[PDB]
DNA sequence: TTTTTTTTTTT
């Protein structure tokens, strides 16, 4: 029976302890229940392991029927609310209740969840496709007697609901029997909703079988949490559809929460300590993250430390109207066998929004943004393409000498102003994809050949060479020691699996991930007493690339480097005002770039 | 179902041993209980059945009066009848000229032939022998080599050798599954004159499996259906040839892709196409007897 | 060849009182040999539902069951199914009651119920079939309510209601009312936590195709699976499905036509074809572990030398093919890294030198080997290519060959007369072990951990002995260091080797163990030997005097480039030796055994 | 289950 149950929840919301607080043992739940009643607050996750840490018995008759109990809790807090500080008793609800999912289970997939779980709490983990959007969805309908200046009012369950039509006071019938009431959008209760599908990761799939989708109905206060194409996990009973004995069947998200980094989302916790700020305020912390930077590749000193000013981004202006980008693309022309796609697939994972995609194996409307037709509907509609999808993140593209030339001038618009403007024939709108771009490529048949000077051997049009800050030209030449150094460090990695250990050793990837994250958020600025020194500099390089047989195409672009690529040093070093000391180091980094080739 | 029984639904009443009435016509449910309007269900485990096909006739093509398309008429087999005829046969149907009741224009109704008479229109131990002793006899070889090209003459090389192509050697796996051949091909180099036509023809004619070719190709082909708007697989010629023999003519007139496969087919004895969204594997067994130009 | 039982009989040693009384005096059992008490327990052990039977012994117990059994299957297997939980409950209730209802399935010999969907007449209505035959496609798992428990909030009482359709063993319809008010009085309120649901499937098999009389579309029938037996057929399969043949009618206003639709309605199914080789005796066994101990000097080449015995020459092309066979160990490092663990070989050289042999060997040794050419194969039909569905008309994507053989081998031949825009397709999916694909609207990226078998004619139709590796071959110096191992079968015309080459195609045409390789590999392939640093300090000196063009030698052309990715190549071949030897660490023999061969594979010899 | 128009992948 539940009449005994309703007090042996009130008991644990009104006693349960917490030392985590920081503080003393205060109440996760006293206090909640105060907000609650003042209504600062909605949504109220009774959390399932604090349950399990009294009375492991009630949480197994919890995620046993799931459907009784999270109804059995919204009764106890309605009676505890007014206790703290009309007529149907969920019109005056104005808060909503949810599970957080239990420790001791484990999140299955989508293809695990049978018939034996439905009206369970289950846990899924997946991609998330066609998210809706929110939409009013009634929950208490509010009709009115004009006739007898009344009220009356009906809750619905079903998907669906017929109305009323009768003014069932008996008074009213009986003075005249006559009299017919409106509906009424006012007095009414409505909540958000949308629904949004999930899909397996293509990955945990039979080697050739096709993904079966769910259905995941969030509305209350998980709405506008997940953004179509994105991993999640998502915690809700999985329950079946009302209206011969076959049943279709949805789940009823109660809790949502996103697993991008592979891990969790912790923006919260994401904090740092003082003693991770010893560590950020040393001399050298712009030389440490350079080093940590996939420990398990040997040699590359200086590379290392470009991949991360491209990770941390220069500043980015707006004078009198003429926007200047503020990020910063890096290109790895280098010969055969140097790590390059390793490089890029580090720097995948340790990007908090990224993408990978190969030259060979993408079209260019599948970059920037595609219009299809739904043989449904006839009706053609926009899909992002890659470069939308990475929108504040990174996009990583090897193998970029063998895209199709047709397919590699759709990025020269996202290069520079960072929109993608469609005309075709159903849409007309500009995207925004603020990416930057991160690209390998080999020079001219596979390999670097001192015969033909640059620009032969490299192939690009000065159109687009122009718009990588950094075309990075990385060589192997043999030499008698150095590949026993680099031997001896590979074999040491298929030894142990891990890195040999150095002087010191490489933050964590979880932790790097916020360094970076908190390093961001800055702006400085660019000092007056400067613009002598940094235009010298511009100069002489217009000389040289003027005055040889071998350089690259320089422009005034080149100018903008220098300036976004001292900004992001700038930015790591926490100070806020560009220093002499920085612009030297760009203008070392511009220069170690092709000095692979003397 | 020809004796079907049905039972009420909410006071549990059941009226069995009704009779169906036979050709196509249904049967009405009653609405009388004696419980709601129609509370009959049928009981699935009381219910004797026959089988029953339904095949389709078309008109003598001799008799058409030549300005259209022959007209046609369906058929309903039953019990017996079913499983007699097969889509290519000529028969002689003794039937009720009758008309659907399932119950363009008002009053139309459909019409059929309930079938009930049906007709069809058309190795041994001595013959061991004469196969026997025509092997046994003293010059078994060329008098088969003689008897099998008589209208054109000159030279029986020519003819010497197609005579083991029609044979051909044996299949042997060797303990590693590394099978052998078991067939042959044959060149005939020259100018089309016209006098390796007929052999062709011969060659063809007198196999026991055997197709001539100049369609959709020789060997399989990935080709975009205008239904499924995707990609489909044709075999061609060289897998319908089970163990039989392929003549072909003009070597260099075939698709280039078609020439590729075939010079493929011939080497490895199987077509293989990794495409679109067809990966399979058609093995192809037969002869190749070409002529060149 | 006709099929009259399961189990291939050949080769096998290498009132309703008086059915459900005799059915539980069957299943005590004990007093002869105790054959299901040993059955009984044994599931309970592990939790399942069913059992299978063997009618064969319901034979010798008691014929006449036997035959009322296979003719009114109905009937019979309700009391089968009730005097089976009443023999479960009597040895533990606790357990007999964790289930709704237990299920029993059958197998052995029927006497011409073995039928193909072809011969399946309407004269085996409600009688027990055995249908063999492919599966050709299925349905989408779904719920089936069997009972609802409802509740009412203000009376404080609680209803229950039993469900039953046409796809039962009983077949009464119950309409799916979900009572809300039984009473007018109260309300009600479902609760789906104790409620019971099933699971339910629909397949269809089809007549096999070697079957058929070939002159029309080959017949099918109508499976309903259920109840855990759900997802145990995918389409492309062979099963014997054995349950009972159904019919079920219908009505759509009141007039039914005649006309039914019949089902069988499933109840055991079994794979026809055995598709693995893990079943090893204890003998197996013990010779195994005999053999990688005797002597562990010469294990590997005793190894290569029984490789392919249908070809003679070819010794180092046999002992690479066999580090293929076996392969080394894919490392994945703590941050999250990737090193592949496979070993890609390319053998190049004049006609009629046994390649497509090797290559069609190397396909049936290997479980899960695809075979490829080099020009019924695009660069997209290799790896993934979208398309779309008839049904639903939604894209998706379709798997490439190279994505169907993951943890196996691709050989592919010809792979010369593979246009450049196709090669192309390959150096993602042959190192990073991953596709890639970002079309319009499809991004996926899938795994396709492979290893690459390939054969090549040289350019000029014949390897030119005098020009040199380099131009004898067309590819490219990014995609020659992929392959990491490129065997130059050059074909030499001294009067000696025909010789004794004729002698053996000849012997061939006039007809360690075969089968036992099969076993032998695939149990050392598991094991996972580790570096040395008596060894890993040999390697890493091997590398860098192969890096040193000095120390090669003069009038010695390179066939490929030696870079930072022949280094791992020397140690997946290493621990690819010692893999052998089932030996779990590389020792200084490996490290050398594994050096020879890329000193000889590397390095050609010009002439003039 | 048909035309016609428009976008994108594929032989
Ligand atoms: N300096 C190095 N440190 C660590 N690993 C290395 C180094 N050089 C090469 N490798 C390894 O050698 C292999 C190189 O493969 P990739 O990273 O794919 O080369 P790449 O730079 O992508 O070459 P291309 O452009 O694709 S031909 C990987 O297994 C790397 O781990
Ligand atoms: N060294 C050899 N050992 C055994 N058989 C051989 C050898 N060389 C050629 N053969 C035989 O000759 C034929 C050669 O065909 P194959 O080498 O497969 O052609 P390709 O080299 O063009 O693929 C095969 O049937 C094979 O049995
Ligand atoms: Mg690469
Ligand atoms: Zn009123
Ligand atoms: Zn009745």
């Amino acid at each position: 029976d539940y009449a005994l149950e309703k007090e042996k929840v009130k008991k644990f919301l009104q006693e349960f302890y917490q030392d985590d607080e920081l503080g003393k043992k205060q109440f996760k739940y006293g206090n909640q229940l105060v907000r609650l009643a003042h209504r600062e607050q909605v949504a109220l996750y009774v959390d399932l392991d604090d349950v399990a840490e009294d009375d492991p018995e009630l949480v197994d008759s919890i995620c046993e029927n799931a459907r009784r109990y999270a109804k059995l809790f919204a009764d106890a807090v309605q009676e505890l609310l007014p206790q703290y500080k009309q007529y149907p008793a969920e019109l005056m609800r104005r808060f909503e209740l949810y599970f957080q999912g239990p420790s001791s289970n484990k999140p299955r997939v989508i293809r695990e969840v049978r018939a034996d779980s439905v009206g369970k709490l289950v846990t899924v983990r997946g991609i998330v496709t066609r998210v809706s959007e929110v939409k009013p969805k009634m929950v208490v309908a509010t009709y009115t007697c004009d006739q007898c200046g009344a009220e009356t009012y009906q809750p619905i369950q079903s998907p669906t609901f017929m109305p009323l039509i009768m003014c069932p006071s008996q008074e009213c019938q009986t003075n005249r029997s006559g009299g017919r009431l409106y509906l009424q959008t006012r007095g009414s209760r409505f909540i958000k909703f949308q629904e949004m599908k999930m899909q397996e990761h293509s990955d945990q799939v039979p080697v050739g079988n096709i993904p079966r989708s769910i259905t995941v109905l969030v509305e209350g206060e998980n709405t506008r949490i997940a953004q179509p194409g994105d991993h999640v996990s998502v915690t809700g009973i999985f329950l079946p559809i009302l209206r011969g004995l076959l049943s279709e069947t949805y789940l009823e998200a109660h809790r949502i929460v996103k697993m991008n980094k592979s891990e969790d989302d912790e923006s919260g916790a994401g904090e740092l300590t003082r003693e991770e700020l010893r560590q950020i305020a040393e001399e050298d912390f712009y030389e440490k993250l350079a080093a940590s930077i996939a420990p398990e590749i040997y040699g590359h000193e200086d590379v290392k430390k470009a991949l991360l000013l491209l990770l941390v981004g220069g500043v980015d202006q707006s004078p009198r109207g003429m926007k200047i980008r503020g990020n910063i693309n890096i290109c790895l022309m280098g010969d055969p066998g140097v790590a390059k796609s390793q490089l890029l697939s580090y720097i995948d994972r340790l990007a908090p929004r990224s993408q990978y995609t190969t030259g060979r194996g993408s079209s260019g409307v599948g970059l920037t943004a595609a219009v299809l037709r739904d043989s449904v509907s006839g009706e053609l509609t926009l899909e992002g393409g890659a470069l939308v999808l990475a929108d504040q993140g990174v996009c990583c593209i090897d193998e970029f000498d063998k895209m199709a030339e047709a397919d590699r001038t759709a990025i020269h618009e996202v290069m520079e102003q960072q929109t993608i403007s469609i005309a075709k024939a159903g849409i007309l709108t500009t995207l925004n994809a603020r990416c930057s771009i991160l690209a390998a490529a080999n020079p001219a048949y596979g390999r670097y050949n001192p015969r033909r000077s640059l620009e032969q051997n490299i192939q690009l049009p000065a159109a687009l060479l122009s718009r990588f800050d950094l075309l990075w030209l990385i060589q192997d030449r043999p030499d008698r020691d150095n590949d026993l150094r680099l031997a001896q460090h590979i074999t040491y990695v298929h030894q142990h699996s891990r890195q040999p250990p150095s002087q010191f050793e490489p933050l964590d990837m979880k932790l790097m991930r916020r360094y970076i994250a908190m390093c961001r958020e800055k702006q400085p600025m660019v000092p007056e007493s400067l613009a002598d020194y940094i235009t010298a500099a511009y100069v002489e390089m217009r000389r040289e690339a003027w005055a040889s047989k071998d350089a690259t195409y320089t422009s005034a672009r080149t100018l903008l480097a220098i300036l976004r690529l001292s900004t992001a040093l700038a930015r790591l070093r926490m100070v806020d005002v560009v220093e002499k000391e920085d612009v030297n180091e760009a203008i070392r980094l511009m220069e170690m770039s092709k000095d692979s080739l003397l | 179902a020809t004796r079907i029984s049905i039972q009420c639904r909410s006071c549990r009443n059941t009226l069995t041993n009704i009779a169906m009435r036979p050709g196509l016509e249904g049967y009405a449910l009653p609405r009388k209980c004696n419980c709601p309007l129609d509370p009959y269900f049928i009981m699935p485990d009381k219910c004797k059945c026959v089988d029953f096909q339904t095949l389709k006739l078309q008109e003598l093509p001799d008799a058409v009066p030549h300005g259209e398309m022959p007209r046609h008429m369906q058929l309903y087999c039953d019990r017996y009848l079913c499983d007699k005829v097969v889509p290519g046969n000529r028969v002689t149907i003794m039937g009720i000229y009758s008309i659907k009741k399932f119950g363009v224009g008002v009053g139309i109704r459909s019409s059929y032939i309930r079938v009930l008479g049906i007709q069809v229109d058309t190795v041994s131990p001595q013959e061991e022998e004469e196969f026997r002793r025509l092997a046994a006899l003293p010059n078994v070889y060329e008098v088969i080599s003689k008897s099998i090209a008589p209208s054109i003459f000159g030279g029986t090389d020519m003819k010497k050798a197609i005579a083991c192509l029609l044979f051909g050697g044996s299949r042997k796996r060797l303990p590693d599954g590394l099978t052998r051949r078991g067939d042959i091909n044959l060149l005939m180099l020259g100018d089309p004159g016209t006098a390796k036509s007929q052999l062709l023809k011969f060659v063809e004619k007198c196999s026991p499996i055997g197709v001539y070719t100049s369609a959709a190709g020789l060997t399989a082909s990935v080709m975009r259906d205008p239904s499924s708007r995707n990609f489909i697989m044709e075999g061609g010629a060289m897998v319908l040839a089970d163990g039989g023999v392929v003549c072909i003519d003009e070597f260099d007139k075939m698709r280039e892709d078609d020439r590729v496969a075939i010079h493929e087919a011939m080497e490895q004895q199987t077509i293989s196409i990794a495409k679109a969204g067809i990966t399979t594997t058609l093995n192809s067994r037969c002869s190749v007897l070409a002529a060149a130009n | 060849m006709l099929p009259r039982s399961p189990p291939l009989p050949r080769g096998n040693l290498w009132e309703l009182r008086e059915a459900q009384r005799d059915y539980l005096d069957f299943l005590d059992d004990e007093e002869d040999q105790g054959i299901y008490q040993s059955k009984v327990r044994e599931l309970i052990s592990d939790n399942q539902y069913r059992l299978i039977v063997n009618v064969n012994d319901l034979r010798r117990k008691n014929e006449k069951r036997a035959n009322r059994l296979l003719n009114n299957a109905f009937e019979e297997l309700v009391a089968f199914q009730r005097a089976l939980k009443d023999f479960v409950a009597s040895i533990d209730a606790t357990y007999a009651k964790q289930y709704e209802e237990f299920y029993v399935g059958l197998e052995g010999s029927f006497g011409s119920k073995h039928v193909s969907p072809r011969t399946l007449t309407s004269c085996f209505l409600s009688c027990v079939v055995c249908v063999e035959g492919i599966v050709t496609k299925c349905s989408l798992v779904r719920p089936k309510v069997v009972r609802s428990v409802h509740y009412c909030p203000a009376t404080k009482k609680t209803i229950e209601r039993r469900y039953s359709d046409l796809t039962t063993l009983v077949a009464f319809p119950s309409s799916s009312v979900y009572p809300t008010k039984d009473e007018e009085n109260n309300p009600l309120e479902t609760e789906y936590g104790l409620s019971v649901y099933k699971d339910h499937q629909t397949i269809t098999i089809q007549e096999m195709p070697e079957k058929a009389p070939a002159g029309q579309l080959p017949r099918s029938v109508d499976v309903i699976l259920d109840d855990d037996l759900v997802d145990k057929a995918k389409p492309g399969d062979r099963v014997q499905v054995v349950g009972t043949y159904r019919c079920l009618p219908g009505k759509k206003g009141g007039y039914t036509s005649g006309t039914f639709r019949t089902v069988l309605i499933a109840c055991n199914v079994k794979q026809m074809s055995k598709d693995a080789q893990p079943s090893f005796s204890a003998e197996d066994i013990a010779k195994i572990k005999k053999f990688s101990k005797t002597r562990s000097k010469d294990i590997f080449d005793q190894l290569a030398k029984s490789l392919a015995p249908s070809i003679h020459g070819h010794d180092y092309v046999k002992k690479a093919i066999l580090c293929l066979l076996l392969g080394g160990v894919e490392r994945d490092l703590e941050n999250g890294s990737h090193i592949r663990g496979d070993i890609n070989i390319l053998l190049i050289g004049d006609p009629s030198v046994a390649k497509s042999q090797l290559l069609r060997y190397v396909l049936c040794t290997a479980p899960r080997a695809i075979p490829t050419t080099g020009r019924g194969s695009s660069g997209v039909g290799l790896t993934a290519a979208v398309t779309t569905d008839q049904e639903t008309g939604e894209r998706r994507l379709e798997a490439g060959a190279m994505v169907l053989a993951d943890r196996g081998v691709v050989c592919i031949d010809e792979f010369d007369k593979m246009s450049d825009m196709d090669r192309t397709a390959i150096h993602e999916v042959m190192e990073q072990g991953r596709v890639t694909i970002a079309k319009a609207g499809i991004h996926a990226r899938l795994n396709a951990r492979c290893s690459v078998l390939a054969a090549a004619n040289p350019v000029y139709g014949r390897y030119d002995q005098y020009k040199t590796p380099m131009e004898n071959i067309g590819l490219q110096d990014s995609l020659l260091s992929r392959f990491d191992l490129l065997f130059i079968m050059l074909d030499q015309m001294d009067p000696e080797q025909d010789r004794e080459i004729s002698d053996h195609v000849l012997r061939m045409h006039r007809y360690v163990s075969a089968a036992f390789m099969k076993k032998y590999i695939h149990v050392a392939k598991i094991i996972k030997p580790v570096l040395t640093q008596e060894s890993a300090t040999y390697i890493a000196e091997e590398y860098s005097r192969l890096r040193s063009q000095d120390s090669m030698s003069s009038d010695t052309a390179r066939t490929s480039p030696v870079t930072a990715r022949t280094l791992e190549t020397l140690i997946r071949l290493a621990t690819a030796h010692a893999k052998a030897r089932m030996s779990k660490t590389v020792d200084l023999q490996d490290a050398e055994e594994a050096v020879e061969l890329v000193q000889y594979a590397y390095f050609k010899k010009v002439l003039e």
